[PDB]
């Protein structure tokens, strides 16, 4: 009923502040690379593309509960 | 008490070396002072009497009595505050080349009428007070003596962030960054480059002890050495963009904050049963504030973009 | 020479039409054009009486003299070629709602002395005068209008970029939807709106025919339907992220992150409306909310790997 969309919505708004912290790294590298080129800083950019890739995949796993969770209210 | 203080010590000065040119500047300093009801003044012309009771027949006595006449003038209480950091600096170092100086400089302050200098010559007091024989002050202090030079309020602006920077973090290779960076920007005629100046020690003292402060003191640096317009509106646009984003970590923060805040009080009320739409409510409020931000974050993204095509 | 043919046109009509408030009208404004050297004030003369004895006892003449009288007045060269082509329009499509409303806007920009305003109703005179009979030629009169009863400078600005794409590239699915997207902007009151599709406007005509234009169209499109202004302020970045690195796949991927984002946030609209009021359509929002999500995600991972393959 609504507590599913309760959790749901808590678990966005802890993906969503993990994703805040992870953008602020981004933002801050990649202005930290146009005004010094490094290649170490290069690295640690994909570091930080590597762990919102991790935050996709697990809003993917949210979307998927959801999924089923609605599948099984239509049946 | 003040007003006793201060004839106390003029008796004294008259008792002390009668029928000089001190002694009647002393004199008349004091009654001047007792005529006023200012504590501010009576602490100025207290401070000048002291100084002339500790180096009697001396040109540092001389220029203390004219700046307390000067100061006692003046109507603006900072200008009354710089005096007295001044004449107190003259105290607690005696026979250096720093008094001197700081009387030149508080002069130099309480003629011009900008209320800038003000702040930035106590400012540069201040440093030469807290530190006393080291490099720093002398180096605030000579670059406030610069500033007061300059037309622009642009190099009023940036000598103050210098010198602020150098009181918050001494002794730190942030603060010598940004005193020679200050010194080299009230050198240069631009006021552009006074402007990415300002926008680098902003940037400094917005996060410090930081990567991105270190970086911005370089970039900072190496565009005052470079000749290129484009470049240099390039390192503005840059120098913006970093304390945008230096803003918004602060809001993106707060929001995590209340996302934790939130995520509590949505266990607790889930079991008390306090419903569900007032939990909605305060959900849908949480959500936009933070995807707001997220917004913003992603606006700064895309016009860094922008900027470096 | 000039002033021939206009007292001779004055004359002719005085003998079609005696005691008239057209006649006295029209031998007033003969007199004073006479007593004008310039060119240009007999042009615009002449042909305002060409006009009163074409539709005699007609309210366009009517309206054609009083116009006339107004561009005598009027000394800027602008405005005399406004109410030429004006009364040139009302010639060539006599007995047509486009000539009524031309000479209106005609009037209306007489009144402004404002060199924008003009050009802005010089363009849209000039749109009628090319495409005849047509619905952009009424469309574009329309947005004219509106754009001259709007105080908002930058509106005026816009609107003459909408009349110059419709005038670039006529009867083309680009210049309707400059037209709709211009007259929904002028709708608006937020200036944010207005810089927006100024800023979608001038990435169109700065690069026709390309899949960046129609992208920045939907993207304008979809900004003033909303009334959040942090979607305006998100558009009005990627516009001016794409205008200022065009030609390039990155700003294709900005432009359709931005789209993302603003279709994420009208997700969050239809959420808070189905909590002011079912389970399943609240679920199934929410599905589509993901998937945005997860899509807007994905466009940042491909921005941020092709930005560090660029600073590489």
């Amino acid at each position: 009923k609504q507590k599913e969309a309760i959790k749901v919505y808590l678990e966005l708004l802890e993906v969503h502040s993990r994703v805040l912290k992870a953008l602020i790294e981004q933002i801050k590298l990649f202005i930290e690379l146009i005004m010094e080129p490094d290649e170490d800083l290069a690295d640690k950019v994909r570091k930080s593309s590597e762990e919102l890739k991790k935050i996709i995949k697990e809003v993917e796993k949210i979307l998927r509960k959801v999924d089923d969770i609605l599948e099984k209210v239509k049946s | 008490s003040e007003k006793e203080k201060v004839e106390e010590l003029a008796q004294r000065i008259r008792e002390q070396l009668p029928d000089t040119e001190l002694a009647r500047e002393a004199q008349e300093l004091a009654d001047e002072a007792r005529k006023s009801d200012d504590s501010e003044a009576l602490k100025v012309v207290y401070l000048a009497l002291r100084i002339v009771q500790q180096l009697p027949d001396t040109e540092l006595a001389r220029e203390a009595l004219e700046l307390a006449k000067e100061a006692v003038k003046s109507t603006d209480s900072e200008a009354l505050k710089v005096v007295e950091l001044a004449l107190k600096i003259v105290q607690q170092l005696p026979d250096t080349e720093l008094a001197k100086e700081a009387l030149e400089l508080a002069k130099e302050a309480v003629k011009s009428t900008d209320s800038e200098a003000l702040k930035v010559v106590e400012l540069a007091l201040e440093i030469v007070q807290q530190l006393p024989d080291t490099e720093l002050a002398k180096e605030a202090l000579k670059l406030a003596k610069e500033a007061v030079k300059s037309t622009d309020s642009e190099a009023l602006k940036v000598v103050y962030l210098a010198l602020r920077i150098v009181q918050q973090l001494p002794d730190t290779e942030l603060a010598r960054e940004a005193l020679e960076l200050a010194k080299e920007a009230v050198k240069s005629t631009d006021s552009e480059q006074l402007e990415v100046v300002r926008l680098a020690l902003e940037i400094v003292q917005l996060a410090p002890d930081t990567r991105l402060a270190r970086a911005a003191l370089k970039l900072a640096k190496e565009a005052v050495k470079s000749t290129d317009q484009e470049e240099l509106k390039k390192v503005k646009a840059i120098l913006r963009v970093a304390s945008e984003v230096l803003k918004l970590e602060e809001e993106a923060k707060k929001s995590q904050e209340e996302v934790e805040r939130l995520k509590q009080e949505v266990e607790k009320a889930s079991k008390a049963g306090l419903g569900d739409s007032r939990i909605f409510k305060k959900i849908h409020d949480v959500v936009t504030k933070q995807i707001k931000v997220i917004l913003r974050l992603i606006a700064v993204y895309a016009e860094l973009v922008a900027i470096i095509g | 020479s000039e002033k021939e043919k206009v007292e001779e046109l004055a004359q002719r009509i005085r003998e079609q039409l005696p005691d008239t408030e057209l006649a006295r009208e029209a031998q007033e404004l003969a007199d004073e054009a006479r007593k004008s050297d310039d060119s240009e004030a007999l042009k615009v003369v002449y042909l305002a009486l060409r006009i009163v004895q074409q539709l005699p006892d007609t309210e366009l003449a009517r309206e054609a003299l009083e116009l006339a009288k107004e561009a005598v007045k009027s000394t800027d060269s602008e405005a005399l070629k406004v109410v030429e082509l004006a009364l040139k329009i009302v010639q060539q499509l006599p007995d047509t709602e486009l000539a009524k409303e031309a000479l209106k806007l005609a009037k209306e920009a007489v009144k402004s002395t404002d060199s924008e305003a003009l050009k802005v109703v010089e363009l849209a005179l000039e749109i009628v005068q090319q495409l005849p009979d047509t619905e952009l030629a009424k469309e574009a009169l329309e947005l004219a209008e509106e754009a001259v009863k709007s105080t908002d400078s930058e509106a005026l600005k816009v609107v003459k970029l909408a009349l110059e794409i419709v005038q670039q590239l006529p009867d083309t699915e680009l210049a309707r939807e400059a037209l709709e997207l211009a007259k929904e902007a002028v709708k608006s009151t937020d200036s944010e709106a207005l810089k927006v599709v100024y800023l979608a406007l001038r990435i169109v005509q700065q690069l026709p025919d390309t899949e960046l234009a129609r992208l920045a169209l939907e993207l304008a499109k979809k900004a003033v339907e909303m009334t959040a202004q942090e979607v305006l302020e998100i558009a009005r970045a990627a516009l001016k992220a794409a205008q200022a690195f065009p030609n390039t796949e990155l700003a294709e991927l900005m432009l359709r992150l931005a789209e993302v984002a603003a279709r994420v946030m009208k997700e969050l609209e239809r959420n808070d409306e189905e909590i002011k009021k079912d389970d399943e359509s609240l679920l199934e929002d929410i599905v589509e909310l993901l998937k945005e999500i997860i899509k807007l995600w994905k466009i940042l991972v491909e921005v941020s790997d092709v930005m560090l393959k660029l600073i590489s």
